[PDB]
């Protein structure tokens, strides 16, 4: 069916004329890609784009031992 | 690999014999065991970027 | 995108005359097909919508066919085609590190598996000439298994017990523990593994691939998966397909291992599939040849001679039993195919012995006693010292006092019982096993308390891997524990016992 | 697209078409009745003839009576307006408050999720029951079963996990009744209206309801469980919430599937069940999942026939769970309520890295003392207590203080006995069992550990009797 071989490539080239993502999204693709974009961040964490690690650690304080001896 | 060795000091080190200060050494070796291998996995270097 | 367009130019639209049989009925998976003259038995037939099926019964009027999939796209009056091949699955090393369904299509989504050779699921076990006896060991890393109930390479060993006792965990510490040989250097100490999931929900098999990928265990296994949602002819075909990827290894040189989890769910997929083909029921409505179902499977687990390649194929079938009764129909038919067993119980699991192995009953035809040379020294005496314990240590009510006579021997058991307990997903090595077992049988623990031996073990084990690495390398290399190697260990246990509790 | 009735056996109506055979599991509409009668195609018996299973009663049908083809399976109206409404197997309002007006419709029959849409993340859902928090902790997103006979407590236990979890929940909720009695399905409407969960006047209601009870024909009980399972998937995949799901009872999906399997022409398997017992169960249970798009926290009550756990209908449900709460009869003859078997109940999150290594050692250490009381019941029953040692009169007296300290007064059971329902937190049970294992309360009697909440009531009940 090479007449069908040409007819699924030629209506693939029409999909390669794109402006803003989906062609017939409407309220469908706008809600779904925003529902999924939250879920990759919801149970994952709150993370910005480029912020480095900012913290500070304190070690164990070295106490002394009192000892009258001999 | 910044890491220090030591001597074999487990036998009489709990026998420090303070004024009934048995807990002073019996807690001392207890900190000594966990801190040894845990700081060994710190001391050498960080992995590849 | 360039990927969709290149997939559509590589597609071949070949057309030919088929051989074709009109459908007469479709209900509950069985499609009695009018027509189909030259069909074989066990041939794979292909419905119109993309489904696939296998023609089991031949008959003069109709042809019974069972479906690999779902029977709702199939309407009376459809078209059944002929492939021309008895049912075959792809095979190779290229399936390594994947999760696949029961016909070799990937359900992980890493893509198409590039496989080159195809092998039937109904091939024949090799006979009497091309085998040899069992020379090698297979290390599990469990300490109650490796010392007391050893398992050779090429020996069918049955893990049997109830639900939620340890049957899956026992066979997953075994998958993890071969990590140390697979990154080594010799090609004859490796062990490539295979797990077959029959009748399991996908929220257990997608969770076991997680446990097998943090420890990087998944780079040397395959997971053939037929979940509980699948068609009943897909849970029947799964162990015959998983066993046929095992025999790429064994028939080319290497050593394989295969776990059937479990084989009480490959039987109720044969009872249902062959009641709707109108075959008369036997006992418990099982068919006549459930013994022939399991026996033609568990005899491919060979150990070939060295003029064929010398490869091996171990097998570890799991069996779930009801209420711990071992005299049922499907248990006893598979006890008497396997060389040895591992009897997992419940009162061992709850009293505290975990892994809950009945070491009294866990018999094993020892596999030409390929335990290893050093473990023979310390677990030879352990086997007898534990057997001496079990005859005499079941009173729980004492009236008389014989500390010179009896209470010395039963103090050697509780030090060796509480030594045998283990954790989970952290399996040991064999020379780390010889060291910890040395300290138990040589009297070097009778002055402890039994509530401190599990604490004594990890402090001991961390001391020997850190400070004594060149010691343990002479046990693994030389095999045996030599007399000068007996000398060096005599101080280390006593030097550590001098400063253990302080 | 028309056809006539040919044969009628109970609830298996045969119907012959002339052209346009319906595909399997369509719906057929019987013309000439006062109510709606929908037939769902099951088989294809050869030469333009199907065999169907009917959703309502078949009395009054004659041969030749016309039958019309819908074109689609049983569809129900699904959406956010389904909350506070009661439905039946074909999705019609049986609350007499008028129609359900949604924008979309959902078929009853859909497939299962794939492999690569599973979520593995496990947590702990603290409930407030001591037997479940300590020994067998529930998860947040996993299936739970409550096995039990007849008269043990599988629904007083399910009325607690609503009273403790569905109040403090933030998302929605779905209840389903499959084959259990109808006055209990009326006291869930007049207890969720009074307590603000059903709002009759605006759109601030949380729970949905779906009902097919023990008066229906067995083509309805076999398909009512796939109905509440569909209203609890729109609230997962298309709205993205965290939904509960309570099913009672799920055995009648199977009991009423071996009543229409004899008449379809099938040889029976073991003790009387259908040949396909464990493929239709693995197609209903494989859709009740937590996935990457939402999370369903199932709680299913399961019945065991004639008090037998090796019967084929309960004993094939076990591979589909995460937690398990096997109840018992002989426990409940003593008075221990909730009569949970501490030795038969499991989890997959009881683990020292998940439940915390302090909790995991009070867990395994209290099973060890419980097994050792069971392993001497041969000798105590024949011989006596008085022929024991002194160490094993101290796993007997300590494991009778532990059995009694697993019975808790529930909130829903105040109306029975007149005792205040107690909720304990998690951290006050671990602390309260370490003081029975270490041996601090070995002077208090055993009548003081019984039917109390946190551990300070046990010393207070011991303070009363003197
Ligand atoms: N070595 C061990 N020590 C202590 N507990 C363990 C060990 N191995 C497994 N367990 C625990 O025992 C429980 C059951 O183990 P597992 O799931 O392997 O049993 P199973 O019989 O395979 O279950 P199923 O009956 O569902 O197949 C799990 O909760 C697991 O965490
Ligand atoms: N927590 C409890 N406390 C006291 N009595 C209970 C408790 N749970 C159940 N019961 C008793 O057991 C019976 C259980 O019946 P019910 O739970 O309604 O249905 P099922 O027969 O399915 O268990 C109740 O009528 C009640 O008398
Ligand atoms: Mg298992
Ligand atoms: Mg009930």
């Amino acid at each position: 069916v090479q007449k069908l071989f040409v007819d699924k490539i030629r209506e693939y080239r029409t999909k390669r004329q794109t402006s803003g993502g989906p062609v017939d999204a409407g309220p469908e693709y706008q809600q779904d890609l925003d529902r999924e974009l939250f879920k990759l961040k919801q149970m994952y964490g709150k993370a910005d784009m480029n912020t480095f690690p900012n913290f500070t650690f304190e070690d164990p304080k070295f106490e002394a031992v009192e000892k009258p001896q001999s | 690999r910044k890491l220090a060795l030591k001597a074999i000091d487990w036998v009489a080190f709990g026998e420090i014999i303070p004024r009934n200060q048995k807990a002073i050494a019996n807690s001392l070796k207890s900190w000594n065991e966990t801190l040894s291998t845990r700081l060994a996995a710190l001391p050498e270097k960080p992995p590849a970027i | 995108s360039s990927i969709l367009e290149e997939r559509i130019l590589g597609a071949d639209t070949s057309v030919d005359l088929e051989e074709t049989g009109r459908v007469l009925s479709i209900g509950d998976g069985i499609a009695r097909v009018h027509g189909l003259r030259n069909v074989q038995a066990e041939e794979m037939v292909e419905f119109s919508s993309g489904l696939k099926g296998m023609s089991l019964n031949l008959e003069p009027d109709n042809v019974g066919v069972v479906v690999f999939g779902n029977d709702k796209l199939i309407k009376e009056g459809d078209i059944v085609k002929r492939t021309g091949a008895i049912v075959d699955v792809p095979v190779g090393e290229e399936l390594l590190g994947r999760v696949v369904d029961a016909l070799g299509n990937a359900i992980d989504g890493k893509g198409p598996i590039g496989s080159k050779t195809r092998r039937r699921v109904g091939l024949k076990a090799p006979g009497i000439i091309p085998r040899i006896s069992v020379r090698e060991p297979m290390q599990t890393g469990i300490k109650a298994v490796d010392s007391l109930v050893p398992i050779g390479r090429g020996q069918r060993e049955l893990i049997i017990g109830d639900r939620q006792t340890g049957k899956t965990s026992i066979a997953i510490d075994t998958i993890i523990n071969q990590k140390r040989f697979n990154d080594g250097t010799d090609e004859k100490k490796k062990l490539y593994c295979i797990y077959v999931a029959i009748g399991q929900k996908r929220s257990t098999v997608a969770q076991l691939v997680k446990r097998l990928t943090d420890a990087d265990a998944m780079k040397y296994t395959i997971v053939v998966s037929a979940t509980a949602s699948d068609a009943a002819p897909l849970q029947y075909l799964a162990p015959y397909s998983g066993c046929s990827m095992g025999e790429y290894f064994r028939d080319n040189g290497k050593h394989a291992l295969i776990i059937y989890d479990d084989l009480s769910k490959q039987a109720v997929a044969y009872r249902q599939m062959s009641l709707l083909l109108r075959r008369p029921p036997g006992r418990e409505a099982y068919p006549g040849d459930v013994f022939y179902l399991h026996s033609r499977l568990l005899e491919r687990a060979a150990k070939m001679n060295d003029a064929f390649g010398g490869g091996s194929l171990t097998a570890l079938p799991v069996i779930e039993t009801q209420a711990g009764d071992v005299s049922a129909y499907i248990p006893t038919n598979v006890i008497s195919i396997t060389d040895g067993q591992i009897f997992l119980e419940t009162e061992l699991f709850y009293k505290g012995i975990r892994p809950a192995i009945n070491v009294g009953l866990s018999v094993s035809r020892v596999g030409s006693a390929a335990q290893t040379r050093a473990m023979k020294q310390v677990a030879g005496t352990m086997k007898l010292e534990l057997a001496q314990y079990r005859e005499v240590a079941a009173f729980a009510q004492f009236g008389s006092d014989l500390d010179a006579a009896t209470q010395q021997l039963l103090s050697r058991g509780v030090r060796l019982t509480e030594l045998l307990k283990q954790g989970q997903y952290a399996p040991m090595a064999i020379e780390e096993q010889v060291a910890v077992i040395y300290a138990g049988v040589r009297g070097y623990l009778d002055k402890l308390e039994p509530s401190k031996i599990t604490k004594f073990e990890n402090a001991f084990l961390s001391h020997v891997i850190s400070q004594h690495q060149a010691l343990l390398g002479k046990i693994r290399a030389d095999g045996k524990i030599s007399e000068e190697t007996d000398a060096k260990l005599k101080e280390i246990v006593t030097n550590f016992l001098a400063g253990f509790e302080a | 697209a028309t056809g006539r009735i040919v044969a009628v056996i109970g609830a298996v109506v045969d119907v012959q078409f002339d052209e346009g055979l319906p595909p399997i599991l369509n719906a057929l509409e019987v013309q000439g009745r006062e109510t709606r009668l929908v037939l769902e195609v099951a088989q294809h018996l050869g030469e333009s003839t199907v065999r169907t299973i009917a959703m309502d009663g078949t009395e009054g049908l004659v041969r030749g009576q016309k039958v019309l083809d819908s074109g689609a399976p049983i569809k129900i109206p699904v959406g956010p307006e389904t909350l506070g409404r009661i439905m039946n197997v074909i999705g019609e309002p049986i609350d007499e408050r008028g129609p359900i007006k949604t924008k979309q419709f959902a078929a009853i029959h859909a497939e299962a999720p794939e492999f690569m849409e599973m979520s593995v993340e496990q947590e702990i859902l603290v409930t407030g029951i001591k037997v479940v928090d300590l020994l067998a902790p529930y998860a947040k997103g996993g299936k739970i079963g409550l096995f039990g006979g007849a008269g043990v407590g599988k629904t007083v236990l399910i009325m607690e996990l609503i009273n403790n979890v569905a109040k403090a929940h933030g998302g929605y909720s779905v209840f389903a009744g499959v084959g259990e009695r109808t006055r209990e399905g009326n006291d869930l409407y007049h207890e969720m209206i009074e307590s603000g969960v059903i709002n009759l006047k605006d759109a601030t209601s949380k729970v949905a309801l779906v009902y097919g009870q023990m008066n229906e024909p067995p083509g309805a009980r076999a398909r009512v469980a796939l109905t509440g399972l569909t209203v609890a998937e729109y609230f997962r995949d298309q709205e993205g919430q965290d939904v509960l799901l309570f099913i009672d009872n799920i055995f009648r999906f199977t009991q009423a599937g071996s009543e229409v399997s004899a008449l379809l022409g099938r040889i029976p398997s073991a003790v009387g069940y259908q040949p396909t017992l464990a493929t239709d169960m693995g197609t209903m249970q494989e859709r009740i999942t937590t996935t990457k798009k939402g999370s369903i926290t199932s709680v299913q009550a399961i019945y065991v026939p004639a008090d037998d756990l090796t019967d084929p209908a309960p004993a094939t449900t076990f591979a589909h769970l995460d937690a398990t709460t096997v109840l018992s009869r002989a426990i409940a003859e003593l008075g221990i309520y909730p009569a949970v078997d501490p030795l038969d109940s499991t989890s997959r999150i009881m683990d020292p890295n998940i439940v915390g290594s302090e909790h995991y050692d009070v867990a395994r250490g209290v099973q060890k003392i419980l097994q050792d009381y069971k392993s001497l019941q041969d000798i105590i029953a024949i011989l006596g207590m008085d022929e024991l040692s002194e160490e094993d009169k101290l796993t007997v007296s300590r494991a009778r203080k532990i059995q009694r300290f697993l019975s808790q007064p529930f909130q829903v059971a105040e109306v029975f006995t007149g005792h205040l329902g107690k909720l304990v937190p998690l951290k006050e049970t671990i602390k309260g069992f370490q003081q029975i294992l270490a041996g601090e309360y070995d002077h208090l009697p055993e009548q003081a550990f019984y039917m109390v909440g946190p551990i300070e009531e046990a010393v207070a009940k011991a303070d009363k009797l003197a």
